[PDB]
């Protein structure tokens, strides 16, 4: 018995399987994250885009920017991390916008793992492309919002 | 010095005398019979041949293998025959393999 | 099957006719020079045995003697320092007085004024001070006149001339065959239990006879010349017994079993000795006693002739499991075939082992009176960490040579080299991320703190005063070594090293030895710097060796050899693509890396280690202790190390260190000169060179050789040479200079 | 020093560890260990005279591993009671 | 022996021989005729 | 033909032909395969011979002197041990007619003359019988053998005329070689270990077992 395998029986394709590319709590887990859920809305997955990760960069700029220790400026820092969801939510508009054309498919792959078609993933578009974009851009600026709101004393404020 | 030299041909088997001191090919050239040569400078394989006995210096042959020298194989134009040499001619591709 | 000697009568005659016609042993070379590149390859090729023929059995002939000329070399140089200390030396003053004399054993003639080179050392003698430390290697082996090492020099000089003839002899009149050298089990038997085991037996065995009973007298006050000579200790034993008791019961105990009666000299004390600096000598004969044991019994473990033993081939088969397939199959039948493999593997554990031996020599001092010695200290550490670097870096260029020239799946098959091959993109890229994320954290920090010290906001910095970054686990560590002996290690009394801590502090004739080493945020920052540096040096011969033969770019790699200059400018230009240029360009980061941990330790030691203490016991550093707070900024480095520590050497004209003075600025213009062959390329000397000859041929004195430029391959191998060379010298004059001149 | 003290412990210890040599339940110079499991059988070349095949080599083997062995536990025994 | 004579005069041998007493000569010069920076005699 | 550890790699080559021939080569000396300088097994069986010569020699005179020392009017300043008569001057030494330099000097001059031409006889059998010596070179012709050259010298008496004299004969001499080797390597030690002298050891044995071997392992000096 061996545990690696190369990829789907095709010892040809540039990569292999593992315990860690090919595993069942792996796969599944990757499987129900929003980038991963290709017949779901683009503009739901990337609300929980946006959420997830506003809210995780209102800390950082919070606990080590110049003003940490004034905190007559110390929580109202969160500025900060709304300008990085803003600079790179037009970092998304400028990637969608060179990358794809409305006019053209979306060049996600069409066939699944064990060999039947799909209906191409539309986030690859570009109409939903922008669709994403702004559900993760509504996501980061109120997930900001909220991990400010949150302001009441818990371990480490 | 001038030692007897035997080529096995196509056109048959000749034999002329010829200096130590010199290549085969042009020796062969004095005399006239006819062999294939393109490069005269021992960067190619039409002037190949094998040995039937005695053998040949090689010193100034390049481009061959570090055995196209000890298992026979000789190009012609840059080879001094240091003995009474029986050599054979047009031998390019089954030395080509 | 069975393991016995074989030999071959007369294999070469010793002639003189092959001196005579230069190149013998390529067929290209013998053919003669037309151009001057001939000289050159006739150098560069000399030593590659497995390139002038096929057979193996040759190739391990001349190897073997080329050890025993090798070894002839040392013995030969072992013999003229022994010499130098017995004829031009003040080692007699010197022991007489260690802690204000400081050695000398070179004497310079007075012929263009360079007698000013001759200093005073002290004792009524003037030379040039050494740093090898040989005379306190002299005081620990218990020599007391320049007799014994006129004796020893005479003995060495000897062993020369017996080497020398032993290399003569196995290749020219019995030369053993290829199955001889092909038997590893009854080698490592060998060399485990014979060489090792039996070599620090009888060591232990002088240090119990010589060196203990030596020193105990030389501590104890005794003139030098007034003491006995060794070989009365053998002769009477009284003396024996009045400084260990214990000699008197004689070897009773050592069959009684009842070993407790040698507690008199053979001890676990741990630390220094107070008196001179150094380990208690009852300490180190006790280890090796221990060592030797060890060895004699590991060296009972393989198979050679009566069945009792391990195979190795047994070994290697039985380990496999379900994430390697068959591995270690395979491994005996190619490290029994290939030099270049077992070179590779020597070499990256000898230099490992010198970095080692670097650390530990400095942590806990072995000699008497080494510690307070700072110049050979900081000689000891630096010489032995540029060594290992170098082996580390050989390591991998033969390993890359065994990849191009010796591996081969069609008829030496092995399952663990298959499967590295196989997966050696996914190795490449994560050791690239990691090196680049470790390069981020580190110097970035330093980066950082530049910028925050000039921008005057201190506070903002990464420092032990504004932002904590403490190695908890090696303060953890550090802590746990103090509470050892006692609590863990019921045996012991006091810890293996004074670093650990402990609040003891050594001190011997006003200087300090040792005391505990602190660790704060500068110590961390330094540490993940010297992370980088190995990272990176590891990415690039890697990186080398497992692309040796094919690439997705030239993909029959192999077939243009191990030193090709490239493959031409297309595919978008391929400089640079063959092991050996990945070789060529790991030497400057194993520089760098080097460099930079020698830096740290110099710094570290001055600052916080080395000074001298006073009667009320209040110690002054060398340096004022400023590593804490200047060592975490760039711009500290430069002024508070280099700018600072650099007036010992350029202030030495007219002084004895004048010659560091000298060397310093030949080193800068060394390193300069290489620059020039690094930028450049051959096609523009070789143009150069056109013009010249045509002016010498105007005159009849154009020579018959004609002058061709330098290969490519060896203007890279001149460029890095230089480059090396006058890099590590001026560090060398530098660091001479400075702690020479400060003590 | 023979009596009843060091004696009887080294004693005792290489001369069980030459009885289990000579005879099997311990690897040796004509039985080859697999894995510490069981023994196979080889015939080494050297000759002896024994019935069991028990060799010269076997019996220093043998003779050292029962000192080892009887040094180690004499030293324990003597160093905690 | 002959062998030899031709040996010792290849190329890295003639030039270490001949600098060696170049050297010699050099050195004994100096020795007797210190620090010169003029030529004092006519 | 008695055996000792015999094994099937030694008995392959010590079929038999050499005296004292018991197969006993644990370590596989003698294996004519790959044999080179001082290796070679004929060379090994002279030195056997050369060495048991010698050691009987010796053997019988470094014990000599300290036995006429306890009987008959030889005079005890000449009776001493083979240890403190000049042969280790940390140990005890003499003054003899000469230096114990000169002495070596001298020794080593006429051994020399010995020792060159036996070997000269071992490389080119034959060799020393035909330059002129003053005579002395119709004897030292030789027989062949390096290690029983015979001739008028080496065999005044002719003892062996025959194959089962001298095959017995050759026989009782290595034995006696053997066992004298032996004996020396036991002089050595005993007279380190002891320290006094192996008639003196023995004569200290004889009386009481108490003290045989490991009472002196606390080796008093
Ligand atoms: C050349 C122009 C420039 C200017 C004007 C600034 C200005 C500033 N820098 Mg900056 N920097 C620059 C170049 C510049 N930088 C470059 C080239 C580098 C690379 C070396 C850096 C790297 C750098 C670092 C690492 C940091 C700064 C920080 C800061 C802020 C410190 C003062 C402060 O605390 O403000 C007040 C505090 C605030 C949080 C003000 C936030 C600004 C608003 C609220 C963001 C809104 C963004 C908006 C939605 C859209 C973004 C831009 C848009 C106009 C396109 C300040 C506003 C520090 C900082 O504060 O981090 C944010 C700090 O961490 N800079
Ligand atoms: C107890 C046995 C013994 C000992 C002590 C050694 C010792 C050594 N071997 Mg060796 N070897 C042995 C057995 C032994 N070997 C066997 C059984 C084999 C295979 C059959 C080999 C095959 C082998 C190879 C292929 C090589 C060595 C090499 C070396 C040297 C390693 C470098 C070094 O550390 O230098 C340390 C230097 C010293 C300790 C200085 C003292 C030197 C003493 C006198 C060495 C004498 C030991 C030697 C076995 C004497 C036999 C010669 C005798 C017949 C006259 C070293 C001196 C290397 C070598 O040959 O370098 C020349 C090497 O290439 N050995
Ligand atoms: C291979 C190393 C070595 C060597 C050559 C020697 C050699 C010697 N030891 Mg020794 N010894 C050694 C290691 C060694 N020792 C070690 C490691 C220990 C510690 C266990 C001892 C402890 C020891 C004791 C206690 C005595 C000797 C003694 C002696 C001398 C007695 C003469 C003799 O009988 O033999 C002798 C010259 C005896 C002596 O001192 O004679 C003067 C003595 O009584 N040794
Ligand atoms: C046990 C150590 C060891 C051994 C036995 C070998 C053996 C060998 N190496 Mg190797 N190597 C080693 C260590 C070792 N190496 C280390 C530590 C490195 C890292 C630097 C390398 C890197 C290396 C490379 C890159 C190559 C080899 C190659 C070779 C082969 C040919 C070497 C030769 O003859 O070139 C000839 C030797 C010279 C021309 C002498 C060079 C002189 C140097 C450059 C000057 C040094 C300056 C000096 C120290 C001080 C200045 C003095 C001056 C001011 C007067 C040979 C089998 C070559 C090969 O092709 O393998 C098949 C190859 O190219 N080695
Ligand atoms: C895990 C950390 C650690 C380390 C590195 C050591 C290291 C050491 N201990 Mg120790 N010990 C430890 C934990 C540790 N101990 C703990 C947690 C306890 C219980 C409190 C002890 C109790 C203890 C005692 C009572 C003694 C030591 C001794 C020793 C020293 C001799 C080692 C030895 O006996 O060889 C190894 C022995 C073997 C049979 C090999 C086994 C291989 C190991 C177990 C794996 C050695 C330096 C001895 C000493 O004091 O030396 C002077 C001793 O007397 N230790
Ligand atoms: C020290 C290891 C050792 C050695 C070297 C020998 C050697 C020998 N044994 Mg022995 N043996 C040993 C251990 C050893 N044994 C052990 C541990 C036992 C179990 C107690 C025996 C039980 C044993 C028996 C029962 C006999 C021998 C016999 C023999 C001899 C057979 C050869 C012979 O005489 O004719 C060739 C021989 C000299 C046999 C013998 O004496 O010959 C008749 C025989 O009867 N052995
Ligand atoms: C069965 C009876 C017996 C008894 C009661 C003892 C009792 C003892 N032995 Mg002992 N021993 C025995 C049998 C016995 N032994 C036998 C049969 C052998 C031979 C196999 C040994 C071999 C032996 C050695 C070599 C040592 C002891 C030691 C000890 C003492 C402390 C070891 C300890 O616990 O610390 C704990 C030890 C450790 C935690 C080891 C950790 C250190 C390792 C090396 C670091 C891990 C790195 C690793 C290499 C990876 C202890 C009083 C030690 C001693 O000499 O006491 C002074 C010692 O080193 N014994
Ligand atoms: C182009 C560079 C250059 C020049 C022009 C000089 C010139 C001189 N150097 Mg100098 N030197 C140089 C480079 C140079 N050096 C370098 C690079 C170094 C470092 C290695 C030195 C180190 C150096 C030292 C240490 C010394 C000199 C000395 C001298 C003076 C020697 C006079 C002499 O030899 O007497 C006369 C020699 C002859 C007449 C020889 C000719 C006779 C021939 C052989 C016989 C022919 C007969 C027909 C001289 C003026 C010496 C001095 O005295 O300084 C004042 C001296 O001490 N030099
Ligand atoms: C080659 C073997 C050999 C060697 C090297 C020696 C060497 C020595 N013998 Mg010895 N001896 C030997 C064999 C040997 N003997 C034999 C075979 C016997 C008869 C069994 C003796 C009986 C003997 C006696 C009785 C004495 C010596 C003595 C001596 C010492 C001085 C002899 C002398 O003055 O020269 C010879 C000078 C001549 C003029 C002749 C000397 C170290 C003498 C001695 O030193 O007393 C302790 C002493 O009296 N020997
Ligand atoms: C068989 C084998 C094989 C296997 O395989 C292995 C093994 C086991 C190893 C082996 C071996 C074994 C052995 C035992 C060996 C040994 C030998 C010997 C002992 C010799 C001696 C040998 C010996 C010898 C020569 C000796 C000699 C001696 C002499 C002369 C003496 C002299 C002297 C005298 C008189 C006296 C004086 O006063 C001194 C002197 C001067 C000193
Ligand atoms: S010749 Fe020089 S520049 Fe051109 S491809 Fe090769 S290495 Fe590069
Ligand atoms: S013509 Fe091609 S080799 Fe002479
Ligand atoms: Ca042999």
């Amino acid at each position: 018995y061996q545990v690696v395998q190369p990829i789907n029986g095709d010892p040809f394709i540039g990569s292999l399987e593992t315990p860690v590319t090919s595993s069942p709590l792996v796969a599944w887990y990757l499987s129900n994250l929003p980038g991963y859920r290709t017949a779901v809305n683009p503009l739901l997955r990337g609300i929980e885009v946006g959420l997830a990760h506003g809210f995780l960069l209102v800390g950082p700029f919070v606990k080590a920017g110049p003003l940490r220790n004034t905190e007559i400026a110390g929580q109202a820092g969160s500025l900060a991390a709304g300008g990085l969801v803003v600079i790179l939510s037009i970092c998304l508009t400028i990637y969608g916008i060179s990358s794809f054309n409305e006019g053209d498919p979306s060049t996600a792959p069409s066939l699944t793992l064990t060999g039947r078609k799909k209906q191409p993933d539309q986030l690859q578009t570009a109409d939903g492309w922008a669709k994403f974009t702004g559900g993760f851009f509504f996501g980061g600026i109120s997930g900001v919002i909220w991990a400010f709101f949150l302001l009441y004393v818990l371990d480490l404020p | 010095a001038s030692y007897k030299v035997k080529l096995v041909t196509p056109d048959g088997t000749q034999e002329f005398e010829c200096p130590s001191d010199v290549y085969i090919l042009d020796h062969a050239e004095e005399v006239g019979i006819d062999l294939p040569y393109s490069c005269r400078a021992g960067s190619c394989s039409s002037c190949a041949g094998k040995v039937v006995g005695g053998e040949v210096d090689q010193s100034d042959g390049s481009f061959l293998d570090d055995e196209q020298i000890e298992a026979g194989f000789v190009l012609t134009c840059v080879a001094y025959p240091t003995s009474d040499v029986v050599i054979e001619t047009h031998k390019e591709e089954d030395l080509t393999a | 099957p069975e393991v016995k000697i074989l030999v071959d009568r007369d294999p070469i005659k010793t002639s003189f006719e092959q001196w005579a016609k230069p190149g013998h042993f390529s067929r290209t070379i013998a053919k003669g020079p037309d151009t001057t590149t001939w000289i050159w390859n006739l150098h560069a090729d000399a030593h590659d045995f497995d390139s002038h023929t096929s057979d193996l059995e040759e190739i391990s002939r001349k190897v073997f003697s080329a050890h025993f000329g090798q070894l002839s070399i040392i013995f030969l140089w072992l013999s003229g320092m022994y010499f130098h200390g017995a004829r031009f030396s003040n080692y007699e003053a010197w022991l007489n007085d260690p802690t204000h004399i400081r050695p000398s054993a070179q004497v310079v003639w007075p012929i263009v004024g360079q007698e000013i080179l001759n200093g005073d050392v002290g004792g009524g003698f003037r030379g040039i001070q050494i740093t090898s430390g040989f005379f306190q290697i002299w005081r620990a082996s218990g020599i007391t006149s320049e007799l014994q090492l006129y004796c020893t020099a005479i003995g060495a000089l000897v062993f020369a001339a017996l080497m020398l003839f032993a290399g003569w002899f196995h290749y020219h009149k019995a030369a053993p065959k290829l199955v001889w050298f092909q038997d590893v089990e009854s080698m490592l038997n060998h060399h485990l239990a014979g060489l090792l085991g039996l070599g620090s037996l009888s060591w232990a065995g002088h240090q119990v006879h010589v060196s203990l009973p030596i020193n105990q007298f030389l501590n104890a006050g005794v003139d030098p010349k007034e003491i006995p000579l060794p070989h009365e200790f053998i002769l009477n034993r009284d003396l024996l017994a009045q400084l260990y008791p214990s000699f008197a019961e004689g070897a009773t105990p050592f069959f009684t079993l009842n070993w407790s009666k040698y507690a008199d000299f053979l001890t676990f004390r741990g630390g220094l000795d107070p008196l001179t600096g150094g380990l208690w000598l009852t300490d180190i004969a006790h280890h090796h006693l221990a060592i030797a044991i060890l060895f004699l019994i590991a060296g009972h473990m393989y198979r050679t002739n009566w069945g009792i033993g391990h195979g190795i081939k047994d070994i290697l088969e039985a380990h496999k499991g379900p994430f390697t397939g068959q591995g270690h199959k395979g491994l005996y039948e190619i490290l029994t075939t290939s030099w270049h493999a077992q070179l590779s593997i020597n070499l990256a554990m000898l230099g490992s082992l010198t970095i080692i031996v670097a650390h530990h020599m400095y942590a806990m001092p072995p000699y008497p009176y080494l510690a307070t010695d700072y110049g050979t200290q900081l000689s000891l550490f630096t010489h032995h960490m540029w060594i290992g670097g170098f082996l580390i870096v050989g390591a991998a260029a033969h390993a890359a040579i065994f990849m191009v020239r010796d591996y081969d799946p069609t008829t030496r098959y092995n399952d663990l080299l298959d499967r590295v091959l196989r997966h050696r993109d996914a190795i490449i890229s994560h050791l690239n991320w990691v090196c680049i994320f470790l390069g981020f954290h580190s110097f970035g920090l330093y980066i950082h703190n530049d910028t925050m010290s000039a921008l005057g906001r201190p506070q903002d910095m990464f420092s032990d005063t504004a932002i904590q970054l403490q190695p908890v686990f090696a303060q953890w560590i550090q802590n746990t070594h103090a509470l050892a002996p006692g609590t863990t290690a019921p045996g012991a009394t006091t810890s293996t090293s004074l670093t650990w801590g402990g609040g003891d502090l050594v001190s011997v004739g006003g200087k300090v030895a040792l005391l505990p080493i602190p660790l704060g945020t500068a110590d961390f920052l330094v540490h993940h710097i010297h992370a980088f540096t190995i990272h990176v040096t590891v990415l690039i011969l890697l990186k080398g060796v497992l692309f040796a033969r094919s690439s997705r770019l030239i993909p029959d790699k192999a077939n243009l050899g191990f030193r090709f200059p490239c493959d031409g400018p297309g595919r978008g230009g391929t400089c640079q693509v063959s092991a050996w240029d990945h070789v060529f360009l790991g030497l400057f980061w194993m520089y760098n890396a080097i460099s930079v941990v020698i830096f740290h330790f110099s710094w570290k030691m001055q600052s916080d280690v080395w000074g001298s203490i006073n009667d009320q016991g209040v110690v002054t550093h060398i340096t004022g202790g400023n590593f804490a707070q200047s060592s975490i900024t760039i711009n500290g480095w430069l002024r508070d190390f280099l700018w600072a520590q650099a007036s010992q050497v350029i202030q030495s004209y007219g002084s004895s260190l004048s010659a560091y003075g000298l060397f310093f600025l030949g080193a800068h213009f060394v390193w300069a000169f290489s620059l020039m062959f690094l930028f450049s390329g051959r096609g523009y000397w070789q143009e150069l060179i056109e013009s010249i000859v045509w002016a010498h041929n105007k005159l009849k004195v154009a020579p018959a050789t004609q002058p061709r430029a330098l290969s490519i391959v060896q203007g890279r191998a001149v460029g890095v040479t230089h480059y090396l060379l006058g890099g590590i010298a001026t560090t060398w004059a530098f660091f001479l200079a400075r702690i020479i001149a400060v003590g | 020093f023979i009596g009843s003290p060091t004696n009887l412990i080294m004693v005792t210890s290489t001369s069980l560890m030459l009885f289990a040599g000579r005879f099997g339940l311990a690897p040796s110079a004509n039985r080859k260990a697999t894995a510490g499991l069981k023994l196979e059988a080889r015939d080494s070349g050297l000759q002896t005279g024994d019935p069991a095949g028990f060799t010269l080599a076997d019996t220093l083997a043998c003779g050292v591993v029962g000192h080892i062995i009887g040094v180690g536990v004499v030293l324990g025994l003597k160093n905690i009671g | 022996m002959r062998d030899l004579k031709t040996y010792l005069s290849v190329a890295p041998v003639a030039s270490t021989l001949w600098f060696a007493a170049l050297a010699g000569l050099l050195i004994e010069i100096n020795r007797f005729f210190p620090d010169a920076l003029t030529f004092p005699f006519f | 033909r008695p055996l000792w550890f015999a094994s099937k790699q030694s008995l392959s080559y010590l079929d038999g032909s050499l005296p004292g021939d018991y197969g006993f080569d644990p370590l596989g000396l003698s294996d004519p395969e790959g044999t080179g300088g001082f290796i070679e097994p004929r060379w090994l069986a002279y030195g056997e011979v050369i060495n048991g010569r010698f050691a009987m020699l010796g053997a019988v005179g470094a014990i000599a002197p300290e036995y006429l020392g306890k009987v008959g009017l030889i005079p005890q300043e000449t009776a001493l041990a083979w240890f403190q008569t000049g042969v280790i001057p940390p140990a005890g030494t003499y003054n003899y007619w000469a230096d114990n330099y000169t002495l070596f000097v001298l020794e080593m001059a006429l051994m020399g003359f010995a020792e060159h031409r036996r070997f000269q006889d071992w490389a080119k059998p034959g060799s020393m019988g035909k330059q002129y010596f003053l005579g002395l070179e119709k004897g030292f012709g030789g027989s062949g053998n390096p290690a029983y050259p015979g001739g008028p010298f080496f065999n005044p008496l002719g003892f062996g005329k025959d194959e089962k004299s001298l095959k017995e004969l050759k026989l009782k001499e290595v034995k006696n070689g053997r066992l004298a080797m032996l004996a020396i390597l036991g002089y050595f030690i005993q007279g380190l270990v002891t320290g006094v002298g192996p008639y003196q050891n023995l004569l200290d044995h004889v009386a009481d077992p108490v003290n045989n071997n490991v009472l002196t392992s606390l080796k008093f000096h």
